[PDB]
């Protein structure tokens, strides 16, 4: 869990960030960067190619749905469980995904964040982001 | 093994580094020990301080590392033998925390180089820190 | 597990050897995963295979291991409560990175097929995967 | 990447096997789709029950690429090309999932050749499959 003081500064930060073109890169990232991750995403037509991945207009429309999962996450921080059960058994029980991925994408998205927003993205704001995404990735394994 | 397109990104991404590399490694360690606490244990003759001298300097020698690695990417076993030797058989780190360091410096170097850390460079970095982490490992 | 996966564990584990099956598996995970040695200082020589599975210490300490298992093996719908001490213990003291108890987990299964053979089928292997996975996601609860 | 002492060990422990390797992978694959159910999804067209001939051919095919191995260990790359590219590129198999295999080969060999299983002999398998693994997820 995080620090009164951790879970204000996430929020602070969270606030402020133009984020709608963050879980777009997050996933692109994820695909290119670990290419097995690909097998999930075969409906989302071309992936052949970096650059087919980070064009690809499916790609960037489910990671905006999945930084407004994110996002949801951000605002339910004291039970992230309950907030991600149902995702949990999707991604689970239809979807197949083995939980080291979650941890993956995760930390992708940490990178993204670096990259978009510079010396804001202190050492300390990382920590707290890092705590909040391993929060996230345990809660979507949790019913495995 | 690298591939050669690997091999060009990793070069011209450790070009645009340049100078910073120190910075950058001393940066990347602080960012470790920040967010995975348990890394903290393998330096406890260390002050962790934020600006501390031995943070300052050991980040100075893991780039240093990493500087010596990009200059030797045909073969990082021989380049880094004595290092693999002090991690895996001396120091026991667990290989989980090569992918600590790895994150971090990954998480650093989007930061200072935002325009330049591409996907695909991303992805070259990632299989550079990887390597260079097997190796470091090799004797497990 | 089910209740009748339940029973079919406990009549398997009460065939388990409690002064022997702990100190290989520990042994193993110190020969197999040389890293895991860091945390053992103290036990003496571990310098070789030989120094490993034959020093006392590393025997004792495995029967203990072994012991917390079988209070496990009692205790299947409440593996969280059961290893709250020993999360403590491995997590805030010693600082054991959790994906180390997965693999003790994993080396005790193959010391259960080594020992047991035909015995060890692949459904009850099936079912002691679950119980391990139990006390590895227990013993990782406090991270 | 194997050591001397690994790739004697392998070599012996897998001429211990002899003529029961078919049966070996064949008992390894129950075993990973019984324990890991989630490792079933690959083989969506197959019978995966007790006794399939589908799980026995298979078993056979994997055992008979790991002589293979054996018998060229010290070009792994070369000679696993072909599976390399199938499990890489065609089929995206998820890097755990070979964790789990090896895991599986690992309790059916200590099952079969308790007397051979020793700590070395098993560090040396465990480098073995983890090498294997490696060739054949070597695109990633
Ligand atoms: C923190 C991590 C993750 C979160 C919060 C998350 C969240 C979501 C959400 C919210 C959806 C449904 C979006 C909708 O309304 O349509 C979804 C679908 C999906 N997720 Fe995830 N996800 C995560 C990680 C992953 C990972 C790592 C993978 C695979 C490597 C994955 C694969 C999928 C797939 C395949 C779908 C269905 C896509 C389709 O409609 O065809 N997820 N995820
Ligand atoms: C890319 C990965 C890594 C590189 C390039 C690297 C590089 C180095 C270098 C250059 C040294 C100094 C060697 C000398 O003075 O002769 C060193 C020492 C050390 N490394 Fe690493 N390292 C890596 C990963 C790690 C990780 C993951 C840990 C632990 C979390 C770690 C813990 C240590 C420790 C404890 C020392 C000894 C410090 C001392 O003597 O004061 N290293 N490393
Ligand atoms: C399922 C996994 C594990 C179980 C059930 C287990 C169980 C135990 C138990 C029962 C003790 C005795 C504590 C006491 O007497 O108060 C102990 C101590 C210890 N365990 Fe574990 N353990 C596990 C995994 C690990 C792993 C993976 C490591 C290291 C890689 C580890 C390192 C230790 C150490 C260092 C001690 C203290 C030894 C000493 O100096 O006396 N354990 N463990
Ligand atoms: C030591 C590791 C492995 C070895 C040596 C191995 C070997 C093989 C071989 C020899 C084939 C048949 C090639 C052909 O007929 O063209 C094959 C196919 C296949 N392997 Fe593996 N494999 C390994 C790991 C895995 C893992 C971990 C998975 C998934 C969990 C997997 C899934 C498959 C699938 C789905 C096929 C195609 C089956 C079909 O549809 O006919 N393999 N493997």
């Amino acid at each position: 869990m995080l620090t009164a003081e951790e879970k204000a500064a996430v929020t602070a930060f969270w606030g402020k960030v133009k984020v709608d073109e963050v879980g777009g890169e997050a996933l692109g990232r994820l695909l290119v960067v670990y290419p097995w991750t690909q097998r999930f995403f075969e409906s989302f037509g071309d992936l052949s190619t970096a650059d087919a991945v980070m064009n690809n207009p499916k790609v960037k429309a489910h990671g905006k749905k999945v930084l407004d999962s994110f996002s949801n996450g951000m605002k339910h921080l004291d039970d992230l469980k309950g907030t991600f059960a149902a995702l949990s058994e999707l991604h689970c029980d239809k979807l197949h995904v083995d939980p080291e991925n979650f941890k993956l994408l995760g930390n992708v998205l940490v990178v993204v964040l670096a990259r978009n927003f510079g010396k804001e993205f202190t050492p300390v704001l990382q920590a707290d982001f890092q705590k909040v995404v391993a929060g996230v990735a345990n809660a979507l394994a949790h019913r495995y | 093994v690298l591939s050669a397109a690997d091999k060009g990104n990793v070069k011209a991404a450790w070009g645009k580094v340049g100078g910073h590399a120190a910075e950058y490694g001393a940066e990347a360690l602080e960012r470790m020990f920040l967010s995975f606490p348990t890394t903290k244990t393998y330096f406890p003759h260390f002050d962790l301080s934020h600006g501390s001298a031995q943070v300052k300097g050991h980040g100075a020698k893991v780039a240093a590392a990493l500087t010596k690695a990009v200059e030797h990417l045909d073969d990082l076993p021989g380049a880094l033998s004595e290092l693999s030797d002090l991690h895996a058989h001396k120091l026991r780190v667990d290989p989980v925390n090569f992918k600590l360091l790895s994150h971090s410096l990954l998480v650093t170097l989007a930061s200072h180089l935002p325009s330049d850390f591409t996907p695909a460079v991303h992805a070259s970095l990632d299989k550079f820190l990887a390597n260079v982490s097997t190796v470091l490992t090799s004797k497990y």
